[PDB]
Parts: structure tokens; C-alpha cells; sequence
């Protein structure tokens, strides 16, 4: 009975919908934002954040998060904590539903990022919370002095390493391959500790399967990419996987373009760059970066969003 | 916020271990996010579940015992208690609805 | 006789320039950047930025841009005061020289941002120094409980009249349209002091000349938008051109597809989006922007800058 | 830094317009940043436009007496002084090719 209706509504309370929620709040389009379940981002699952321009010392995810959340409700943004499980946009307003009530809007803007990708082991899943976990940062409390594993080989792999590396007694890196894709001033990080700390690497080995007990997890089975049937057996206490991520763009099936899981925007160099497959709703973020995928990044098209909504927006007002 | 408690290690074997009824129980930590992300969710679900369940909070941060003896190496981890005994648990951060999903399974 | 070679170098200090740079950086790229004449970018010329998010309060232009070039440098991004006259992207390795020396770089990052426009008329340069500022910055302290005068519609001009408001006794606004085109929120509180302030607007006018002695400005005379033989003098002792930015694209003349004065570039969702018309060669900032131009989103694109060329760079090794 | 005279409002004319010889001042304030951005092109102006030209810089955030005299109402503004009489002037930034252009197009 009581659908609360806005001009603009953003979906997303990570960097990108942050962004897009101050500058729209600027434009005095009134915003409201609805976290989701991830409130603050992916960063939030990080600690320190070396690359967020301007902030060359002792930046960490919750907290560049914790300041952005403090900056959109400075400019009256309405954050409303939420998850969106349906979406119709093929009326106008556009209809969202969530668990604590029902939205429309006359324009949106989709920020809502990726969720941890996972294997597809059911060993993984089995053990997913007595040993299988996603965020180091969460549990690598439970690892104090014990071994413990991690598997992937970009950033969140050997940062999650890196970082586990002073909790556990020893850290052990599978990846599918014998080069890892993190950024070099990490992969250095990584060898110097792998050379002389607690890194082990486990390099052309692939999660085969999770195993232990009624108490947790005990081991892992790696496979080994260049002998079919070498798998070998690793004792250890835990593991983290960290194989990257898939956008959060199923509520939006078959409404929106996608490419590969991502939202398709215009792009270009013209405007309206943020500009989905439906007139009026737009997509910021890694919900529509295939490539980069930055805090930096995704705060920046965040803002495209926010302008192209508000010229958009603008448009509607004056044909009328 | 009508029915949590800051449960302890000590004041749990005659809390939840010992007690007729379910008693959900949110084990977080005040460094992983997700886990106090669970803390509102807990709240709007307090009122309509007042009768059926009793929403208990656990800060293993100052409260190391308990989540051992469970097995529980991640949170944030929740446990549904029915007569001192552990009847479900949902590991990660969740939706609302999630959560309603996951007591309505159970609890009912 | 002193050339200089780097794998990499990067043209510009502004948020685009120094984001490139630490990215690069982390990248064991080990790039050069000139920070050209205007060190720190436009940024400098500013006072309070609102809309850097993360830093909802007390940020400042010149603060943001000295934490930027201190996190350059931690990664140890060779800076080097210079500026560049002329290039040639014909041949490899790129030749750029400067007041201090030529330049050699295997990829080159563009982040030339762009300059402060001007309105061309002979009263106006002859008079700076002596009544027309371009930075209010700078010479709003010469204003003092004084009549002044500014020129624009856009956030600069509106920004500049709001800044000026609190020195001057009072503040003409003086623009062509009968509207703005600055931010919202900022227009209002330009209409709370053009009712209840200092603030005195002058809509559909056009600066025909800046009169005066010959100790400086006394006065300055605008003409009608509408009725083309109907003009107004204005007794004003200073005047502050706001009226734009033409991107810094002069030393690229004739050197690789320029759109409008614009660097242009692929863009795109495939990633490479900052790549010019010449391998190798990527811009980023306002210099490749004429939507948006913003802090935020010149800082994005540097950092796509950085990805593009390390992943451009790579392939260069791999061929070696 | 060791050529460049700082000069001071008081000491001006003591200074400028009665020593002989060019000498070219320098009006900048820690506010302006194009103001401050010309300090490093002047040093390697004082030595490699030295015995045929003097620097010094006339700060004004705590020395405002002297740039009204002129008509200085922006800054940074450089005055080619020769004993008291204004020879040249330069308004604005520059690149050091700009700053030596302008020095050359005028000393002899
Ligand atoms: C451990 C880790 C560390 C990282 N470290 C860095 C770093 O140091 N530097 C850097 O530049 N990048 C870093 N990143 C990358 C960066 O976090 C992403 O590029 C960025 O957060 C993308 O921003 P986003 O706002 O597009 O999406 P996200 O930050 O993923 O946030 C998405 C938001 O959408 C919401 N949501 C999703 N679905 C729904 C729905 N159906 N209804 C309602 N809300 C919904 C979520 O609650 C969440 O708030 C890191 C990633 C990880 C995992
Ligand atoms: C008064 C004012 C206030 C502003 N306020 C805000 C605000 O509050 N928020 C916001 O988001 N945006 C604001 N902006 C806009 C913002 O400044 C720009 O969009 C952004 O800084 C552009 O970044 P850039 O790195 O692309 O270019 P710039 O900042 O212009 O940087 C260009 C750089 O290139 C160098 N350079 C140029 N030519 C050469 C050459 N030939 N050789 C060598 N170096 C060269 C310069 O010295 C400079 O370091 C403001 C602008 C002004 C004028
Ligand atoms: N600072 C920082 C910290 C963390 C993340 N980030 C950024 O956020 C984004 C995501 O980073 P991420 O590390 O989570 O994921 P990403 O950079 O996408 O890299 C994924 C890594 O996991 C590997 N992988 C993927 N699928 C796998 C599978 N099914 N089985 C095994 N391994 C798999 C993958 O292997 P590769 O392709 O190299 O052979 C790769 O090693 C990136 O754009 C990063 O630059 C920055
Ligand atoms: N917060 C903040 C503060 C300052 C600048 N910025 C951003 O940086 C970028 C540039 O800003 P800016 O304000 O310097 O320049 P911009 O936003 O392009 O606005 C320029 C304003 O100047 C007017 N103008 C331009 N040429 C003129 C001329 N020859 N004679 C008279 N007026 C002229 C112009 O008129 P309009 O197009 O409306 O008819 C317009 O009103 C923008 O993307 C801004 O949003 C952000």
C-alpha cells in the first residue's frame, strides 16, 4: 500500500552506487539507495587498500567504505538497507522488489557489483563455515599458528596469502597455472615470502576436492594441469578460495542486455555512456566492467551513471 | 532489540545448551563486516518471530570458547538451537527474506 | 644534450596523471611523469571539493592533489617539473621535448587535463595583473570589501561567485543564458545570496568590454542577449573570467585523431578504452573527456590508462 | 635559494629601486599557487641569467604595502625593475621557455 516512489533509485552500496549517490544527491534528485546484504562492497571484505588515489597510507576497505556511506547521507541520500529480488522494466516506473517493501522510480542506476565465485565442489559446499571460507579477513582468525590453504592467482588470492601469512603457520598458494595475475609489487611480496617465510606455492594444481570430518576440514586433493592423474594430498586446516568474481545480474535476467554475466552499457564517448539496454536505467560498477574492475574505477563510472540518470531525468521533466 | 542478548561464553550452557525452545544464535565478530550486518536483520525479525524464537547474539571477539565446541571456523555462522541442541545452521551474510526462508524451514 | 628513456612516461600531474602513476607503479613499470606548468592540476585553483568520494568534509583542491603527488612518489614515481612543447608519436621509441631536456618512451600516457578558456577580447588582456583574474584564488584577497565581477554559468563561475561573496561587498554574476548549467545544490545556494546575500545576477548578458584607467578595472560593460542594440554599464572593480576549459591538446596537433580539440580515444566495454589513435599512446582526464570532467572520473580513466599501457607493455617483453 | 633575494616591503626601494642593474621582482603569496609554482624557474633563472639580471621575491601574504603602488590587483605578477622604473611586465604562469622568453625579448 505504501510503495515508496523516487525519481532516481540506486541499487548498490559499494563505490560505484556511493558515487552516483552524491552526485545525484547534488543534483537534488532526492536519491535513495538500497544497500543489499554486501553493505559497503566488496572492499569491505578487504583490509588495507594501497591504490585509492590520495590516500597513501594506512587506507583500509571498511574504512574508505565507512567514509563514503558518511558522505552520501551528508547530501540527504535515503539509504535504505535492503536486498532487491525482482525487478520488472518494462513499465514505467520501473518496479523493484525487495524484502522490506516495494520501489519504483522513473530512472536507475544498477550498481550492484559481484558476488565470490566459487568452484562448484560439493565438498566446497560441505564444508563451507568448518573450513571452506570466502573472506580471509572474516576467518583467518581460526587459523592461528595451523596451515592453511588458498587457492587462485590474482589479487585476492596473494593478498589473502599475504595477509593470512602472519596468522597461520604456513600459507599454501594453489594456482591453475605457473604465473599468477596480481599486481607485480604483490607477486614480489608473494616470492620474497615464499623465498624466505611461510608461502608455499602450488603452482599447476586444481581443487579436486575438500576434505574432513564432522569438525571441519582436514586436507585438500590437489590435481596437477600437466599429469591428468597425478593428484597429490595436502594437510591443512582450511582454505580460502579466490577465484575471482561474477556480476550480481540475476534479478535482471532476460530485462537487460548482458554480455557474459555483465550489463551492456553504451559506452562511447558522447554521453549517456552509462546507458543500459532500457531508456531510463543505467549500470555502474563491476556490474558492467568485464575488464578493470577498481575501487577507483567503479567509483568513476559510478558518477557517469548519476549524470546520464539526471540528463535523462531532465529530458522527462522538459517533455512534458 | 527487544529480545537479543549478548550471550558470553559462560551464560550459554544454561542459556541456549539448556532451555525448551529455538534460540537463534548470531555468532559475529566486530572485525568481519558481515557478521554485525546480521545484527539488524536479527532485529526486524525479533518482533515477528517473538513466540517462536529468541534472537542471541555471541561476540567470540571477547568470547572464544563457545564457537569452538561447534566447529565453527567462519562467520558470520547461525545457529538455530531447539532444547539445547543444535537443529540448523546458515553460514555467510544473508537477505531478510534469506533468513525468514531459513526459519520458516525449521522453526515452524 | 641530455635525453631521457623510460619504459614508460606519463604526461600531466592531475588526479588523472597521479593515478596512472601509482597504478604503473605497482606495476613495477617504473614511470616517469612531468608534471607540466600547473603542477597538482586544476584541482589547485579550487578551494573546498565536495564531491571526492570519501571526503565528505574539510577536503580541499590543493590538500587532495599533495596527498595525491605523496602517493605517487611512495611508489616511487620519478616526478620531474617540466613541460612539453612538441612531440613526435611517428617513430618508436616517442620523442617529447621540454624546457629541461627530450624524452623517450616505450608507451605514453596523455593526462594534459585542459586550460582555463578565455573571451578574446583586447580590453580583457589588457587589462590582467590589474582588474582580470582568472583565479579568485590568487586575487580574490585584492577585492576586498570591493564591487566585483564574474563571468560564466557553469560550477566554476557560480563556485568563483559563491568563494568571492564572502570577500567582496558584493558579487555580479554575469551570463548569457537566462539558466545554469551548474550543479543543483550549488545554484541554490547562489539564489539563497542573490535574495538574501551580496550576490547580484545579470542573465542574458554578454561581456563587451572591460573599462577602466590606467590603474586598473573601474568598470565593466555588458550588452543584451536578446535585444541586440540594448547595453549596460557596471561599475566593478574586479573581473573574473569563468567561462570554461579548452582541453591541452596543441603539441598532439596533427599527431593522432583529435575530435573538437579532444584526444579521442576507443573507449568501449573490451577494455584498451584509453587508447588512442596510435599504438602505445593512451589519454586519460579531461583531456580525453568533454562529458563529464570531473575529479573523480579523471581519476578512473587514469587509472584505465595504467592497465592499458602495462598491458601493452607486456606485450612488448613478450616479444623480446 | 641563494640568489633570490626575499626582499621585504620596508626594504624595497632600498633594495630595487635604488641598487643598479635589472633587477626583476617577483609579487607571489603561499595562497596562489601559480605564485609559488615560478620559485623553481627563478633559480635557474638567477644562474643562468646571472651578472645581466637580479631575482627577488616580494612575498606579500605578510608584506602588502608594496604591490598597490603598482597596480598589482593579480598575482603572480613580475616587474622588470631598472632603479625604480618598470622596464617590463609579466602576468600569470609560465613554462621556464615562457619566463626566458620574455627575458630575452627584453634584456640587452
Ligand atoms: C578482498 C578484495 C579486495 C579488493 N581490494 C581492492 C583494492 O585494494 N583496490 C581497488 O581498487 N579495488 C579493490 N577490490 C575491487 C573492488 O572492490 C571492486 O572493483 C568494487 O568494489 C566494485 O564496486 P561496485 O560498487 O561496482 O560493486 P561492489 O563493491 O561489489 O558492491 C555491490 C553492492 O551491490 C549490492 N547488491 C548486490 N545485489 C543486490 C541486490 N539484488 N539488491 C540490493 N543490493 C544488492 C551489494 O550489497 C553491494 O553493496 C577488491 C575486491 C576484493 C574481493
Ligand atoms: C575552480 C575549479 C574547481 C573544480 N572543482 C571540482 C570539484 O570540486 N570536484 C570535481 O570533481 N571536479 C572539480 N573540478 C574539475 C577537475 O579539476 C577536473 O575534471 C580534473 O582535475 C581533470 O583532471 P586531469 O588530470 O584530467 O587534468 P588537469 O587537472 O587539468 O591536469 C592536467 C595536468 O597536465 C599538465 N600539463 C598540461 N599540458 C602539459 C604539457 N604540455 N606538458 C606537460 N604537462 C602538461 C598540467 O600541468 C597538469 O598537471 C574543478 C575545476 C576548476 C577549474
Ligand atoms: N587490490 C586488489 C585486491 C583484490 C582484487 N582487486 C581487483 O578486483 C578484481 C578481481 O580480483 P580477484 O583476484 O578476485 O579475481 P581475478 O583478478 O578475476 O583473478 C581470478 C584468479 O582466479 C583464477 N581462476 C578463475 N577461475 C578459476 C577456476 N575455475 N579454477 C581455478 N582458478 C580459477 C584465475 O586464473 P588465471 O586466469 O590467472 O589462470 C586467476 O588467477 C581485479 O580486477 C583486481 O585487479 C584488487
Ligand atoms: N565542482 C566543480 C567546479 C568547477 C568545475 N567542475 C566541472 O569541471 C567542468 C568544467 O567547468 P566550467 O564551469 O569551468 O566550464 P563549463 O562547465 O563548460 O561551463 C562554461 C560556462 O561558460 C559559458 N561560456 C563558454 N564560452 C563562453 C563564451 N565565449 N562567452 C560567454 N560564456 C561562455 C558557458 O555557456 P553555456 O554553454 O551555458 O551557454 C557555460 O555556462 C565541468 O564538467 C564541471 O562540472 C566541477
Amino acid at each position: 500500500g505504501t510503495t515508496k516512489h523516487s525519481k532516481l533509485l540506486i541499487l548498490g552500496s559499494g563505490p560505484a552506487g556511493y558515487t552516483a549517490a552524491v552526485y545525484a544527491a547534488r543534483a537534488n534528485l532526492q536519491p535513495v539507495l538500497i544497500t543489499g546484504m554486501e553493505k559497503g562492497g566488496q572492499l569491505t571484505t578487504t583490509t588495507e587498500v594501497e591504490n585509492w588515489p590520495g590516500d597513501p597510507n594506512d587506507l583500509t576497505g571498511p574504512l574508505l567504505m565507512e567514509r563514503m556511506h558518511e558522505h552520501a547521507t551528508k547530501f540527504e541520500t535515503e539509504i535504505i538497507f535492503d536486498h532487491i529480488n525482482k525487478v520488472d522494466l518494462q513499465n514505467r516506473p520501473f518496479r523493484l522488489n525487495g524484502d522490506n517493501g516495494e520501489y519504483t522510480c522513473d530512472a536507475l542506476i544498477i550498481a550492484t557489483g559481484a558476488s565470490a565465485r566459487y568452484l562448484g565442489l560439493p565438498s566446497e559446499e560441505a564444508f563451507k563455515g568448518r573450513g571452506v571460507s570466502a573472506s580471509a579477513t572474516c576467518d583467518g582468525f581460526f587459523y592461528r599458528n595451523q596451515k592453511v590453504a588458498v587457492i587462485g592467482g590474482g589479487n585476492t588470492a596473494v593478498e589473502e596469502a599475504l595477509y593470512l601469512s602472519n596468522i597461520a603457520s604456513e600459507v599454501h598458494l594453489i594456482h591453475r597455472r605457473d604465473g599468477f595475475r596480481a599486481e607485480k609489487i604483490l607477486i614480489k611480496r608473494l616470492m620474497d615470502k615464499v623465498e624466505n617465510g611461510n608461502i608455499i606455492l602450488h603452482t599447476n594444481r586444481t581443487l579436486e576436492e575438500v576434505t574432513g570430518d564432522q569438525m571441519g576440514v582436514t586436507g585438500v586433493r590437489l590435481r596437477d594441469t600437466q599429469n591428468s592423474d597425478n593428484i597429490e594430498s595436502l594437510d591443512v586446516a582450511g582454505l580460502f578460495v579466490a577465484i575471482g568474481h561474477s556480476p550480481n545480474t540475476a534479478i535482471f535476467e532476460g530485462q537487460l542486455e548482458l554480455e557474459n554475466g555483465y550489463i551492456k552499457v553504451q559506452s562511447g564517448i558522447h554521453g549517456n555512456a552509462t546507458q543500459t539496454s532500457i531508456p531510463g536505467v543505467f549500470a555502474a560498477g563491476d556490474v558492467m566492467d568485464h575488464i578493470y574492475r577498481q575501487a577507483i574505477t567503479s567509483a568513476g563510472t559510478g558518477c557517469m551513471a548519476a549524470l546520464d540518470a539526471e540528463r535523462y531525468l531532465d529530458g522527462l521533466a522538459d517533455a512534458k | 532489540s527487544d529480545k537479543i542478548i549478548h550471550l558470553t561464553d559462560d551464560s550459554f550452557d544454561t542459556d541456549v545448551l539448556k532451555a525448551d525452545g529455538a534460540i537463534l544464535v548470531d555468532f559475529w565478530a566486530e572485525w568481519c563486516g558481515p557478521s554485525k550486518m546480521i545484527a539488524p536483520i536479527l532485529d526486524e525479525i525479533a518482533d515477528e518471530y517473538q513466540g517462536k524464537l529468541t534472537v542471541a547474539k555471541l561476540n567470540i571477539d571477547q568470547n572464544p570458547g563457545t564457537a569452538p565446541k561447534y566447529g565453527i571456523r567462519g562467520i558470520p555462522t547461525l545457529l538455530l538451537f531447539k532444547n539445547g541442541e543444535v537443529a540448523a545452521t546458515k553460514v555467510g551474510a544473508l537477505s531478510k527474506g534469506q533468513l525468514k526462508e531459513f526459519l520458516d524451514a525449521n522453526l515452524a
